[PDB]
RNA sequence: GGUGGAGCCUGGGAGUGAGGGCGCGAGCGAUAACGUCCGCGUCCGAGCGCGGGAACAACCGAGACCGCCAGCUAAGGCCCC
RNA sequence: GUGCGUAAUAGCUCACUGGUCGAGUGGCGCCGCGCCGAAAAUGAUCGGGGCUUAAGCCCAGCGCCGAAGCUGCGGGUCUG
RNA sequence: GGGCGGUCGCCUCCUAAAAGGUAACGGAGGCGCCCAAAGGUCCCCUCAGGCGGGACGGAAAUCCGCCGGAGAGCGCAAGG
RNA sequence: UCCCCCGUGCCCAUAGCGGCGUGGAACCACCCGUUCCCAUUCCGAACACGGAAGUGAAACGCGCCAGCGCCGAUGGUACUGGGCGGGCGACCGCCUGGGAGAGUAGGUCGGUGCGGGGG
């Protein structure tokens, strides 16, 4: 008659943390994500649980197409 | 058949069917023109004018177009037309759902079944000259165990038979015995 | 009474009853049916003491049709219990509808005997019910 | 060019932050209170949000 | 349906093309993400010689002077159908040094 | 665009950490509570200062610096108190 | 065979229809306002008196009353 | 309301209102570990099922061919 | 200044699936062997090597077929910021913008770069 279950993990606060169109340096996460959601593509690296992060710095672009997964894009400027 | 149209040009129309005149668009190939018809027109010819009848529609161009219904979207809480696809047939085999129908004894009177699956006796398409307007489906003897339709005893007269499928069709059910 | 025999989980929620049908509206089964207009639930009890009254009302023919089904635990919790200390215990599934949906339908009834099977299990039910026939108002092109 | 004037006939109280401090952009805070204003988009977009609010006439 | 795909990777941006058919071989060095094809190096379109594994030697010294003649330099190498055995196209001018 | 008791940084100084009502999105409850707990906003608290709702904090209007035997209006009314 | 009436009978009324009459007559599906359902404990009432082509209810229109709101004027304070 | 009962930390999904966060004695579950390989690099292969068969074979052991684009598997509950 | 084929790409099922053609002078594939460099929990099937007498059957490209699959328009609501009301409640109505998912018409069995071979 007591309660069965009534506890709940914190939150490990997830989520895209760098959008697109925003000047960066070398170094900030572009986006914190649980499973790789986005595929790394020109200077993004990924780290040991998926997150991805970019190698240089410069305006971040998204989606150069899919059909195999969405991607990350750091492009420079030049 | 014979019902009178008008014009729409991006309206309210919303506003417009509070007076019976309910919106609607009719197509061949192209020109999708927004038009409205009346409620009590449209409704006591749709009493009977059924999806097999072709409705034809006078215009103030003059023409007389040769529409059918596409779709009749139900107010749902109202039970009421919201807007009627119509559609214009040209020099073109068309698609058809024809209320076909049964007659004769069901299976044997006293122990008839109920016969309830009509599901508007899925596709037929058609030529203009060639297009029907009553079929007949009889049940001569279709008792409860055996003797069921497949249809496989569907060949129509005539144009077009089923394209696909042969497993839509009525069958025989037991009553509800105390 | 009827039940789900497997779920998921047991207990769910409640939530809302906004939404005009979401689908229900159009008969294709029978030639009449008995449609809702007021949003409430629909318990096990309330799908039997209407079942009944059709078949014990017309005999020896005419086949029922039933598009109910619950999948929502209705959930009460014992008598002279205080508040909190988890949810109530599981007594009856219930069945929400929407306004404009079509719940029961009869098969190879007339008109003067369907309307009457129609009318007397309109009043198991808490729902004003109104009756529709089969019309032109089908889904097809 | 046209010019824009709004009179200010409801207050916000009783009404959001994106009223209340959406007056403040235009920077009126009474009732029959009126201002001559540009005509940019802006403006405008202010305008039809706290249009429940003020009267709008073009000069 | 088979497919290894070693070309998915692409750290370091440039990258040798070969292609070995039944009969002879074939080599590109490709410029990633632009779709341009820089220099090329094809038996039976110069037609070295008739032996299919001794073209290595010569597609290499030739692709490799071609390649330092175009002025390309920091290049790399693929290998997606085809094993590292057989034929080597080994070279000891350009970036490559394998 | 936006000069506003707008913002940003440093330092000093308190108070608060029992909240509640209303509309919506919800959970528990019984689609019960002027019931419990969140979020989005407002109000009371701190505006029991004002007009209406007969009387009443959160329903509506309105944000009281003071004074005048001056007008125009918001909500609400125009048979008499 | 429409309802009675009979254990069953018999019988009374009929669904169906002939007239001397007489110019309108029934079933419906919506829709606005209504009636019953509606019985609790000190004295009853919508604030009260009263209100029926309204002093209620629906769509309108022109005015007016209506705050410590805004302007008319005077005076003080704070900021720039 | 307190006592009795249940819980006290971490993780997963929902509640949770499409950024993040977000409560209740709200619902459903796990953990106090394990791998010298169940690690790194390099090189090969694509799964689970269904159909047609077999020599035993449960309809599941092992083998062949076709369909099967990820419904298998990824040490452990759930999600990606 | 063009068609055919081979590599390598970008569009992310309008690119595939299934059926019907068609091609080897020219590449590519198939094939004949394993003798060495190489390999197989086993085997030259797949990697590797000599070839190349025979072939386009299979696979691979191009062309056709809309049903199989996919994409999918205008209206029309569902829904909803925001504002205004109704219902004792469950929940609804109007205006201003925005605007789906299904379904219907229809479309498709490809589009476009770079570097090579032959005419
Ligand atoms: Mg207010
Ligand atoms: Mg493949
Ligand atoms: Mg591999
Ligand atoms: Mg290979
Ligand atoms: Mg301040
Ligand atoms: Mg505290
Ligand atoms: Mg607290
Ligand atoms: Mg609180
Ligand atoms: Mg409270
Ligand atoms: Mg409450
Ligand atoms: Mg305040
Ligand atoms: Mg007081
Ligand atoms: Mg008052
Ligand atoms: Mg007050
Ligand atoms: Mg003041
Ligand atoms: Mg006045
Ligand atoms: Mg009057
Ligand atoms: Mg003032
Ligand atoms: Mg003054
Ligand atoms: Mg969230
Ligand atoms: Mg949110
Ligand atoms: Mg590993
Ligand atoms: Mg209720």
């Amino acid at each position: 008659g007591s309660t069965r279950n009534g506890r709940d993990s914190q939150a490990k606060r997830l989520g895209v943390k760098r959008y697109e169109g925003q000047v960066v340096r070398a170094g900030n996460i572009l986006v914190r994500q649980r499973g790789t959601r986005f595929k790394p593509g020109k200077n993004v690296g990924m780290g040991r649980d998926f997150t991805l992060f970019a190698l240089v710095d410069g305006v971040v672009e998204f989606q150069d197409r899919g059909r195999l997964g969405r991607y990350v894009h750091v492009r420079p400027l030049a | 058949y014979r019902l009178k149209a008008y014009y729409r040009e991006g309206e309210k129309p919303s506003a417009l069917r509070r007076a019976g005149k309910l919106p609607g668009v009719m197509y061949n190939r192209h020109l999708n023109r927004k038009v409205y018809v009346d409620l009590v027109e449209f409704d006591k010819v749709f009493r009977q004018a059924s999806i097999h009848h072709v409705i034809v529609l006078e215009l103030p161009d003059g023409q007389s177009l040769p529409t059918l219904v596409r779709q009749v979207n139900l107010d749902k809480r109202r039970r009421r037309p919201e807007h009627v696809d119509f559609f214009v047939l040209s020099d073109e085999p068309v698609e058809m759902y024809v209320p076909l129908r049964f007659v004769g004894t069901p299976a044997g009177v006293r122990a008839g079944g109920v016969l309830q699956e009509i599901h508007r006796d899925i596709l037929v398409k058609v030529s203009p000259r060639n297009i029907p307007e009553f079929i007949e489906v009889d049940v001569s003897g279709l008792e409860i165990g055996d003797s069921l339709h497949a249809s496989d005893l569907k060949l129509p007269p005539g144009v077009e038979l089923a394209v696909s499928p042969e497993e839509t069709i009525a069958a025989v059910v037991p009553p509800e015995d105390v | 009474m009827l039940m789900p025999r497997r779920m998921k989980y047991r207990k769910q929620q409640r939530g809302r009853l906004k939404g005009a049908t979401k689908g229900g509206d159009y008969v294709a089964f029978g030639d009449y049916g008995l449609v809702a207009l007021e949003p409430a639930w629909i318990t096990a009890q309330q799908i039997e003491a209407a079942r009944v009254a059709m078949v014990r009302h017309f005999r020896r023919g005419g086949k029922i049709f039933i598009r109910i089904f619950p999948d929502k635990p209705y959930t009460k919790k014992p008598l002279e219990v205080r508040m909190g200390k988890g949810k109530g215990n599981v007594e009856g599934y219930v069945a929400v509808v929407k306004p404009g949906r079509v719940m029961f339908e009869v098969a190879g009834v007339t008109e003067e005997q369907a309307m009457e099977a129609l009318r007397i299990a309109g009043h198991k039910l808490p729902i004003k019910t109104k009756i529709v026939r089969r019309d032109a108002y089908d889904e097809a092109q | 060019m046209p010019r824009l004037k709004v009179k200010l006939v409801k207050s916000p109280i009783g009404y959001p932050k994106d009223q209340k401090a959406a007056l403040k952009a235009l920077g009126l805070r009474r009732l029959q209170q009126e201002r001559v204003l540009e005509d940019t988009p802006a403006i405008r977009g202010n305008v039809e949000k706290v249009a429940h609010l003020v009267r709008v006439e073009v000069v | 349906k088979f497919r290894v795909r070693n070309r998915i990777k692409r750290t370091g941006r440039l990258r040798l093309s070969v292609f070995r058919s039944l009969k002879h071989i074939y080599a590109q060095i490709i410029d990633d993400e632009k779709g341009v094809t820089l220099v090329s190096a094809s038996s039976l379109a110069l037609k070295l010689k008739g032996n299919k594994t001794e073209v290595a030697r010569q597609v290499g010294r030739a692709l490799a002077e071609k390649a330092l003649a175009l002025g390309i330099k920091q290049v790399a190498f693929d290998r997606g159908p085809y094993k590292y055995h057989g034929r080597v196209k080994a070279l000891a001018e350009g970036a490559r040094e394998g």
